[PDB]
C-alpha cells in the first residue's frame, strides 16, 4: 500500500511499510 | 425507428412457423433442471431480511412465479407480473408462435408425481448478490469499456461499476449530474429455487400431448429492484460498510430471468446489442 | 527535486445540484456577479480585500454545513411548486405502520411540517395585539412543539388524527367552498387554550417544560370528525423528537429546517462564507435575498437618526435609503413581477409602528430601582415638550395618504428612494409586501447578528438606568434593525433565516446562544476545516497567486493542520504574513 | 484548550511543532500536553524538549 | 408498474434506442451538454475544463481505500513519493550558515538561522515579538507591491525589472532567509575601520551597519523604515549608501 484513511475525512500516506570513489583510493594506497 | 403498438411487434415478428416444438424457443424448461447450491455470505441477511420472516419475504417470490405461469397459458395482463421488456417480447414469441402453429398450452397441477418423488416444494434464494454504479433498466447503461470494475469484494456480494465517460439523458444530452449519481445506483439480484407441482404441457391440435415429460420439478428465476438512495450527507460521519445498511426498498421486485433463459440476464451490451434492444418511449 | 504533485480542484457540477462528493471542491463565477448582487463591492467578511483583490476571482468552497443547509431549501422550493395529496400516500401502507414508512421519511415529514404551519400564520395575526405571544413566538420554537405534537400521535393514535387530513384534500378539491379549513379551525381552538391556561407572565419561548406543564392538555373538538383529547405530558421527556434520518446528518441538533438557524463559533471557523454559497444558490434558482452583509456598519457606526414624541423608535431614513438600492440592484428582475395586496398596504405609521400592533416601546418597570421608565420627562423642558407636539404632527403623516394604488413593490420604491421623509414606512411595508406572498420564498440573510443585541454607539440619556446600556440607543428601539432584529423565520411561508457571528475585532470571545438567551436547537457551532479540504485550499490557492511559498510550503498543507487546527483564518496569517521563514 | 485558542501568536506556535517536520509523521498522532509554569515563551521551549 | 399497463394495453408505444455511446472525443461531446445557468455566465473559464474533467475520469485509481473503508478524495502517488519534499528543503534554508559560528553553550537552540539572528541587534528592551512582526509586515508589503501593485512607488530604482526575473524564476526567494543572504551575497565586507575580519568577525560587521540605518531613518514607524533599507539594497544590486561605503573602502587599502 501507499495510502491510508485514519478516519472521517484524513488521508496520509502510509509510513509503517559498493562506493565507487573508495574503490579507487583502497586500491591506489 | 418508429413507434410501435404492443400487438404489432408480435405481428411482425412472430410471422415464423415451424413444426418442432422443441426447435421453437420457449423459456420454461419442462426437463432438465439442476438442484442450486445454496451460497452463503455476509452481506444477504442484511437487507434481504429487516424485520420480517425470512419465508414470507420469499412466500410472495413464491406467488409471483405462479401468475407468470398463467400468463403464458392464459393471454393476460393483469396476472403478468412486474418484469422488464426485453424478456417478455422475448418470452411470449416462444408462446404466442405456439397458439398461430396451432398448439395449445394447459395449467396442470401433478400432485401426485411430485408426491412419488422429491422434496417438499419451497422457496429459497441460492444467490444473493448486491452489484453498483448500473440501473435495472438495460439502456442507459454502456459497453465494458467506460466501466472500471472492482472485483474485490465478490466473496461477501458486493461489485462495484464506476464509469469513466458520461452518461446521457432522455433527451441525449450528457451530464456531469448523472455519472455521480449512476455511481451510488444499488442493484438487489436474487436467483431463486422453488420446487413446485404444477407444470405445464403443450397439446398439439388434435394432439394429447406433444412436449417430453419433465424429470426436475424445480424452476428458478431472477429479480430485482434499483433502490432507494440513503439520506444525504449519510456517507460523510459513517464507515463504508455501515452505510449500506442503511439502503432501504420502496420499488416493487421485477422478474428479470426464468430457468436460465437467455443464460441469465446480463447489463452491458454491445453496440449492435443496444441497437437490436427495443425500449417504451414517450414525447413530451 | 521538485517533482510536485498536482491536484483537481473544482465540482464538476454546477451550484444548483451539489452532492456530498463535491463537499471539497470550489465552484466559480464572474467577478461582475459581486456589483450585480452586492452593491458598492461590500460583502461578508473581508472576502473583496484579500482573496478577490489578489486572485480576481469569485471562488466559493462548499462547506459540508453549506449543502446540507441548501437541502432543506430545496425541499420547501419543492412543495410549493409540486405540492402533496395527503390522501394517495396511505391508500399505499396500512394505517397500523405509518411512522416507520411515512412520517420518518425525508422527503414527507418537511411536506406535512411545511402545510400546517402556513395554517398557522393566517391566525397568528389575530393574536398579535396580545403582549403574551409578542413574548412566546419571537421565536420559532414553541411553534415547533405544537406542529410536530400533531403528527408524533398520527404514529401513535393515527385512527384518531388521519381523518382530518383526508378531508382537508377535499375541501381542497372542492370548489366554491367559502368556509375555513379544517386546521384553520384546529389551530383556532389550539391558541384559545393558550390563554386560558398559560401562565401571563414568566411564559418562555427558549423553556419547553415549564410552557407544556403549564398546558395539560389539548382539547380539538370538530363538528364533522373529532373530539380528540390530548396529554402534552408524555412529551415532556423529549421535547425535540425530530426523525433520525434528517438529525444523525442534516445539522448537529438542528431542528427548525422552515424556520431558520445560528452559526456560532470561534474567528474564521467558516461561518462568514457557508452563507455566501447559500446567498448565491439563492440567487440563481430565483429566490429572494434580503441582504445585510454586516450590521456592525448599522450598530456600530454613525448614521443619523430622529425620534417620534410618541414611540421611542428613533427613525432613520438615509441609513434605509442606502439599503433598498442593494435590495433593488440584486433582485430588481423578480419585483416587477410582483403585484401588492392593498388589503395589507397602508397600516405602518412613519415611524414604524403598526395599528394593531403592541406598542413598540412599553412602559417598562425596573423592579430593582422601583421607578418606571416613562419617569425621564421630568428632566424635560417646557419647550421640548411644547417641540414634540409641532413634530406630532409634522411626522403625522404616512404613506398611505401621498401613494395610493400602486401596482408593483418598485413603485412604492422608487418612491422611498425619491423622498427622504418616507423611507421606513416605505421599508416597513415592503416586508409586509414579501411576507404575504406565494409566488417567492424570503431568505433572510445576516451577518453580525451578535453585534444588535449588543449596546450601540447610538447615545441617549433615557436608558441611563440600565447598568448594561449605560446611556446608549438598543437596536431594537432603532428602526431598521427591527426588520431582522426579529429572528422570525416561521412567520414567512416558504421562508428561511440564516444568521451568524462575527468575532474578529475580540479576542478569545466565547460567543453562543447562552449569551444571548436564545432557544436550543436553532443552532450549530463552527468548527474547523477538516484535512482533505484544507489540502485543496493551499493547491487552489498556488494555483491562483493568493499566497507566495517557499519551497518548505509546498507540501505542508497537510502540516498546517497542525499549526491551525483546520482554521481559517490562521492559516492566512501565515499565508500572508510568512511567519513560517522564522520557526 | 485548543491549539490556536491558548498559543496565540504564530513564533509560540513555530517552536513546539518543529521537531514534527523533523520526523515527518505529520498527522499520524493525536497530541495531549499539560503544562504549568512560567512565561509564554518558556512554556513553549518545554515542548520542543 | 404504470409506464407497463400502458404498454400491455397498447396505450403507449415502443421504438429502438436513439442513444447509444459511440467513442468521441472529449471536444465533440461538448455539443450535448447540459449546462446550468453558471457554467453560462463564466463560460471562457469552464470551457477549457470540459476538456480537463473528461480526461480525468479515465485515470481513476481502482485503490480499495478511496471507496470502501472511510470518505476521501483520490489521490496521486506523487503525494507519498514527496512527503520528505519539507524536511529536505528547510534544513537547506538552513544550511547558508556554518552551523561552527553558533556551536557556543545554548545559542544554537535560540540561534540556528540567520532570522533568528538579525533580531538582537534589534532587539529593545528584551521585546522580540515585536520585532518579529515589524520585520514581516514590511517584507510582506514588497512582495505584494511587486506583484499586485504598479511600479510608481518603484520608480526610482534601477534593478526593479530586474528583480522579478529573479522571484518567476525561483520560488526559493520568499524564504527571507534567501532574500537576504541573496543580499549578503553582495555585501560581504571583508574590511572595515581597518582591520581583518575572520568569517566569525565578517558576517557580524555587516548587520550592525544595517541596525544602525534602521534607527537613522526619518520615518516614525519601524515598518516604514525598515522597507526603505531593504529596498536600497534589494533594488539597488549595485549600488547603495552603504554599499558605496564599501567600495570607498578597498580605494583606502589598494592605495596603501
Ligand atoms: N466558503 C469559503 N470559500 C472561500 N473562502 C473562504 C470560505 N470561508 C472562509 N474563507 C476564507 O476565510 C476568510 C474569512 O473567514 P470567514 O469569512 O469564514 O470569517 P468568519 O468565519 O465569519 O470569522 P469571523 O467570525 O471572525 O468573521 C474569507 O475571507 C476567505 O478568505
Ligand atoms: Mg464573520
Amino acid at each position: 500500500e501507499k495510502f491510508r484513511v485514519l478516519a472521517k475525512k484524513t488521508t496520509i500516506p502510509n509510513r509503517r511499510l559498493m562506493p565507487p570513489i573508495e574503490q579507487f583510493r583502497t586500491y591506489t594506497k | 425507428k418508429e413507434s410501435i403498438t404492443w400487438d404489432e411487434y408480435f405481428n411482425l415478428y412472430a410471422t415464423n412457423k415451424i413444426h418442432n416444438i422443441s426447435e421453437a424457443k420457449f423459456p420454461y424448461n419442462f426437463r432438465g433442471m439442476q438442484d442450486f447450491v445454496p451460497i452463503k455470505k455476509e452481506f444477504d441477511n442484511m437487507i434481504f431480511a429487516k424485520g420480517e420472516n425470512y419465508a414470507d419475504f420469499c412466500k410472495q417470490f413464491d406467488r409471483r412465479m405462479v401468475w407468470f405461469m398463467k400468463s403464458l397459458a392464459t393471454n393476460k395482463d393483469d396476472d403478468l407480473p412486474y418484469s422488464e421488456l426485453n424478456f417478455l417480447l422475448q418470452a411470449k414469441k416462444g408462446a404466442e408462435l405456439l397458439r398461430r402453429n396451432g398448439y395449445q398450452i394447459n395449467l396442470i397441477e401433478d400432485n401426485e408425481g411430485f408426491q412419488k418423488f422429491g422434496g417438499k416444494k419451497g422457496g429459497q434464494p441460492f444467490e444473493i448478490t448486491h452489484i453498483m454504479g448500473l440501473n435495472s433498466n438495460r439502456t442507459r447503461n454502456a459497453g465494458t469499456d467506460a466501466y472500471s470494475i472492482i472485483r474485490d469484494l465478490e466473496e461477501k456480494g458486493l461489485i462495484m461499476f464506476i464509469g469513466n465517460q458520461l452518461k446521457m439523458d432522455e433527451n441525449g444530452n450528457y451530464d456531469f449530474k448523472l455519472t455521480r449519481d449512476d455511481d451510488k445506483q444499488m442493484i438487489l439480484r436474487v436467483h431463486y429455487k422453488f420446487a413446485t407441482p404444477y407444470i405445464l404441457q403443450v397439446t398439439d391440435s388434435s394432439g394429447k400431448v406433444v412436449s417430453p415429460p419433465p424429470e426436475s420439478y424445480i424452476h428458478t428465476a431472477v429479480f430485482e429492484n434499483q433502490l432507494r438512495l440513503p439520506p444525504k450527507f449519510s456517507r460523510l460521519d459513517l464507515h463504508f460498510l455501515d452505510w449500506i445498511k442503511l439502503y432501504r426498498i420502496q420499488n416493487e421486485w421485477k422478474l428479470v430471468d426464468f430457468d436460465r433463459f437467455l443464460s441469465g440476464n446480463k447489463l452491458i451490451y454491445s453496440e449492435k446489442e443496444q441497437r437490436q434492444l427495443f425500449k417504451g418511449e414517450k414525447d413530451n | 527535486h521538485h517533482d510536485l504533485p498536482e491536484l483537481n480542484v473544482y465540482s464538476f457540477v454546477p451550484i444548483g445540484d451539489h452532492d456530498f462528493e463535491d463537499v471539497g471542491k470550489y465552484t466559480m463565477f464572474p467577478a461582475t456577479d459581486i456589483q450585480k448582487y452586492f452593491l458598492n463591492n461590500q460583502m461578508f467578511g473581508e472576502y473583496f480585500e484579500v482573496e478577490f483583490y489578489r486572485t480576481r476571482k469569485f471562488g466559493v468552497m462548499i462547506s459540508e454545513e453549506g449543502a446540507k443547509i441548501v437541502n432543506h431549501l430545496q425541499h420547501i422550493q419543492d412543495n410549493k411548486e409540486t405540492p402533496l395529496n395527503y390522501i394517495n400516500l396511505f391508500k399505499r401502507y396500512p394505517t397500523e405502520k405509518i411512522k416507520e414508512k411515512i412520517i420518518e421519511d425525508e422527503d414527507v415529514y418537511p411536506c406535512l411540517f411545511h402545510d400546517l404551519a402556513k395554517a398557522a400564520i393566517e391566525e397568528l395575526e389575530a393574536y398579535r395585539n396580545n403582549t403574551l405571544f409578542e413574548r412566546l413566538f419571537c421565536l420559532p420554537s414553541l411553534f415547533d412543539l405544537t406542529i410536530n405534537v400533531v403528527l408524533r400521535e398520527l404514529g401513535e393514535n393515527p385512527n384518531a388524527l388521519l381523518p382530518l387530513f383526508l378531508k382537508q384534500q377535499e375541501q381542497i378539491d372542492n370548489p366554491q367552498f367559502t368556509g375555513k379549513k379544517v386546521f384553520n379551525q384546529l389551530f383556532e381552538q389550539i391558541f384559545k387554550q393558550i390563554n386560558e391556561r398559560a401562565h401571563p407572565e414568566f411564559s418562555n419561548p427558549q423553556q419547553y417544560k415549564q410552557f407544556l406543564e403549564d398546558i395539560q392538555k389539548f382539547q380539538i373538538s370538530i363538528k364533522d370528525c373529532t373530539e380528540h383529547e390530548i396529554d402534552l405530558i408524555k412529551y415532556c421527556k423529549e421535547p425535540r423528537w425530530i426523525p433520525r434520518n434528517i438529525k444523525k446528518y442534516s445539522l448537529r441538533k438542528f431542528i427548525g429546517f422552515n424556520s431558520g438557524a445560528l452559526l456560532y463559533g470561534d474567528s474564521g471557523s467558516g461561518k462568514s462564507g457557508t452563507l455566501l454559497y447559500v446567498t448565491m444558490w439563492a440567487h440563481y434558482k430565483k429566490w429572494i435575498v434580503l441582504n445585510v452583509p454586516s450590521a456592525f456598519n448599522w450598530t456600530q457606526k454613525e448614521w443619523k437618526f430622529v425620534r417620534h414624541p410618541k414611540t421611542g423608535l428613533y427613525i432613520q431614513n438615509e441609513l434605509a435609503q442606502d439599503w433598498m438600492k442593494s435590495f433593488k440592484h440584486a433582485n430588481s428582475d423578480l419585483l416587477k413581477q410582483i403585484p401588492v395586496n392593498m388589503d395589507i398596504y397602508g397600516f405602518y405609521n412613519l415611524s414604524g409602528q403598526h395599528d394593531k400592533e403592541c406598542d413598540a416601546v412599553p412602559d417598562l418597570y425596573y423592579k430593582d430601582r422601583k421607578v418606571n421608565f416613562e419617569e425621564h420627562k421630568k428632566f424635560l423642558t417646557e419647550e421640548e415638550n411644547i417641540i414634540d407636539g409641532e413634530t406630532n404632527k409634522d411626522f403625522r403623516v404616512r404613506l398611505k395618504e401621498k401613494l395610493t394604488n400602486p401596482l408593483t413593490v418598485l413603485d412604492i420604491i422608487d418612491y422611498g428612494l425619491e423622498n427622504e421623509f418616507f423611507a421606513t414606512n416605505a421599508l416597513y411595508e415592503v416586508l409586509e409586501q414579501i411576507r404575504n406572498q406565494d409566488k417567492f420564498c424570503v431568505l433572510k440573510v445576516i451577518d453580525g447578528y451578535n453585534f444588535m443585541y449588543k449596546r450601540s454607539i447610538y447615545p441617549s440619556f433615557r436608558y441611563a438606568t440600565d447598568t448594561q446600556l449605560r446611556s446608549t440607543v438598543p437596536p431594537y428601539h432603532l428602526t431598521v434593525p427591527r426588520a431582522f432584529l426579529n429572528f422570525d423565520g416561521h412567520k414567512f411561508k416558504n421562508g428561511f433565516v440564516l444568521c451568524a457571528s462575527s468575532v474578529k475585532n475580540f479576542h478569545k470571545h466565547i460567543f453562543g446562544p447562552d449569551s444571548i438567551d436564545f432557544p436550543l436547537g436553532y443552532s450549530h457551532e463552527m468548527r474547523g476545516l477538516p484535512l482533505d479540504d484544507f489540502r485543496v485550499m493551499c493547491h487552489y490557492y498556488l494555483q491562483n497567486d493568493f499566497w507566495l511559498a517557499d519551497n518548505v510550503a509546498k507540501n505542508s498543507s497537510d502540516f498546517l493542520w497542525m499549526h491551525s487546527q483546520g482554521n481559517w483564518a490562521q492559516a492566512h496569517k501565515v499565508m500572508l504574513g510568512h511567519q513560517l521563514d522564522s520557526m | 484548550e485548543i491549539f490556536y485558542r491558548y498559543f496565540t501568536h504564530s513564533y509560540n506556535r513555530n517552536i513546539a511543532l518543529k521537531p514534527m517536520l523533523l520526523s515527518t509523521q505529520y498527522c499520524e498522532y493525536d497530541l495531549h500536553f499539560y503544562v504549568r509554569g512560567g512565561g509564554v515563551m518558556g512554556q513553549s521551549h518545554a515542548c520542543q524538549i | 408498474m404504470k409506464q407497463l399497463k400502458k404498454i400491455m394495453i397498447n396505450k403507449t408505444k415502443i421504438m429502438s434506442n436513439d442513444i447509444i455511446y459511440i467513442k468521441r472525443t472529449y471536444h465533440q461531446k461538448i455539443v450535448n451538454l447540459k449546462i446550468y445557468n453558471n457554467f453560462k455566465t463564466e463560460p471562457k473559464f469552464y470551457n477549457l475544463k470540459f476538456i480537463e474533467f473528461q480526461n480525468l475520469l479515465n485515470n481513476v485509481n481502482l485503490n480499495k481505500v478511496f471507496y470502501t473503508e472511510y470518505t476521501s478524495y483520490p489521490l496521486e502517488d506523487r503525494f507519498a513519493t514527496s512527503k520528505f519534499h519539507t524536511f529536505d528543503s528547510y534544513l537547506t534554508s538552513l544550511e547558508l550558515i556554518d552551523c561552527t559560528f553558533l556551536k557556543k553553550k545554548f545559542n544554537y537552540k535560540y540561534k540556528y538561522s540567520m532570522f533568528t539572528y538579525f533580531i538582537p541587534f534589534l532587539i529593545k528592551n528584551g521585546k522580540k515579538l515585536s520585532t518579529i512582526n515589524f520585520i514581516l509586515k514590511g517584507i510582506s508589503t514588497i512582495y505584494d507591491n511587486l506583484k499586485y501593485n504598479k511600479l510608481s512607488q518603484f520608480e526610482s530604482y534601477s534593478y526593479v525589472n530586474q528583480f522579478k526575473h529573479y522571484i518567476d524564476t525561483a520560488d526559493d526567494v520568499y524564504n527571507i532567509n534567501f532574500l537576504i543572504h541573496w543580499i549578503i551575497n553582495i555585501y560581504k565586507p571583508v574590511f572595515d575601520v581597518i582591520v581583518y575580519l575572520s568569517e566569525k568577525n565578517r558576517l557580524k560587521t555587516a548587520y550592525k551597519h544595517i541596525s544602525t540605518c534602521i534607527r537613522q531613518d526619518n520615518s516614525a514607524k519601524l515598518n516604514n523604515r525598515i522597507t526603505n533599507i531593504f529596498l536600497d539594497l534589494l533594488l539597488n544590486y549595485k549600488k547603495s549608501y552603504l554599499y558605496t561605503r564599501k567600495m570607498y573602502i578597498y580605494e583606502q587599502v589598494m592605495d596603501m
